[PDB]
């Protein structure tokens, strides 16, 4: 009878401290107590609101350290629908819970690479910052407006975001994980901006942190980036061991949502430097794990090294592919990809595709400027 | 190619 909507209240923040900690037990547990007691009163809505939205971000953290979902025929996600829930429900809810609805929503969006949508929620969200209380919050809004900001290639404030989170992660205990990330994004700038040197020092203490932590995400994650730098630098031939530690710690634990990205550098890869058996093998086995991981986009960008290399070069399939990925916002991805093709046509004969790659290449810059 | 954070 002690429990009230205030109990519950103060049960389910405790739970939020935990799920920012990436530590599932605690969080396992706390979830089950409160949705028990939740069960006990029927009593409010909002309450219940309250709850949808956390478990909404439980399952966010669940997904993303043992997202896998070796898929049982079908009980599935509580994420498609948990965000139907609270969807359908959005109206009711002001102060401290708009701000989460619109953060933890921006997050799912930005996961899906629906990099618009996930940066309006954001914003939305920034705009109800005020409601919230403890400093660590701030933190993790800086930590996923710089990520955001990264897929964007806005450097700048990438960066700095990423620098004011790393600020308040940095004076906090338990915060390793936050903070491993926090290099990563570091690293990934500095990989934008050419700044190889500080680029792989970064990188490095993120993988190092990784080890520490025994997570496989980040392991694979961490290892991916350190190859996907030496991958940017042309030095290809080094990028391979590294992604390939990165698959192998992927699959190891079934991290299947990671698997579609891994092959795709690797297959790149191989193609790239003539190795072609080896590059068939991969494609397949990403291709294949891109469907399974339901990664519709990946699969379009496999597909493009179909239309590159092989029937090498479907033209009207690479202009489809580029259309569709800048009706996406996808410009970075166009961007290097323009690249690559721009550089394929030219080391073949004939130069009026590659310049007209090239100059495409310009244009995707200027235009990449838009945004927020 | 984005890195993985």
């Amino acid at each position: 009878g002690v429990i009230s909507s205030s109990s519950i209240g103060e049960k389910i923040n405790e739970w939020y401290m935990y799920i920012r900690r990436f530590s599932i037990p605690d969080a396992e547990y706390l979830r089950r107590e409160i949705k028990q007691e939740l069960d006990q009163m029927e009593e409010d809505q909002d309450l219940h609101l309250y709850y949808s939205l956390m478990e909404f971000r439980h399952n966010l953290m669940l997904e993303y350290l043992e997202p896998l979902e070796k898929m049982r025929i079908e009980e599935q996600p509580r994420l498609s629908d948990l965000l139907l829930e609270i969807d359908k429900k959005q109206a009711r809810l002001t102060g401290l819970l708009e701000y989460y609805f619109n953060f933890f929503r921006g997050m799912y969006e930005l996961d899906q690479r629906e990099y618009l949508s996930a940066i309006k929620f954001f914003k939305k969200a920034e705009s109800k910052l005020i409601f919230v209380k403890d400093r660590i919050e701030k933190a993790e809004f800086f930590f996923k407006m710089s990520e955001s900001y990264y897929y964007m290639k806005q450097t700048y404030f990438s960066m700095d975001y990423a620098r004011q989170a790393y600020e308040i992660y940095k004076e906090h205990e338990a915060y390793n994980i936050r903070l491993l990330q926090c290099h990563s994004l570091f690293a990934t700038n500095f990989l934008d901006l050419k700044q190889y040197e500080d680029a792989i020092s970064h990188f490095q203490k993120a993988y190092s942190m990784a080890e520490a932590e025994k997570q496989p995400q980040l392991m694979g994650r961490t290892l991916y980036n350190i190859g996907l730098c030496k991958n940017s630098q042309s030095q290809y031939e080094d990028a391979i061991p590294y992604f390939k530690r990165a698959i192998a710690v992927f699959e190891e634990s079934n991290i299947l949502p990671s698997l579609p990205q891994a092959y795709f550098l690797i297959t790149q890869i191989h193609y790239k430097l003539g190795k072609i058996d080896k590059a068939h093998e991969y494609h397949s086995k990403g291709m294949a794990y891109s469907q399974k991981a339901g990664d519709v986009i990946y699969l379009s960008e496999f597909e493009f090294l179909k239309s590159l290399y092989l029937s090498g070069p479907d033209e009207e399939a690479i202009q489809g592919f580029f259309d569709f990925l800048e009706s996406k916002m996808l410009y970075a991805d166009l961007e290097d990809f323009a690249i690559d093709v721009a550089k394929y046509y030219h080391e073949r004969k004939n130069f009026q595709k590659a310049s007209a790659y090239f100059l495409k290449v310009e244009q995707v810059r200027q235009l990449i400027q838009g945004g927020v | 190619q984005r890195g993985m954070i």
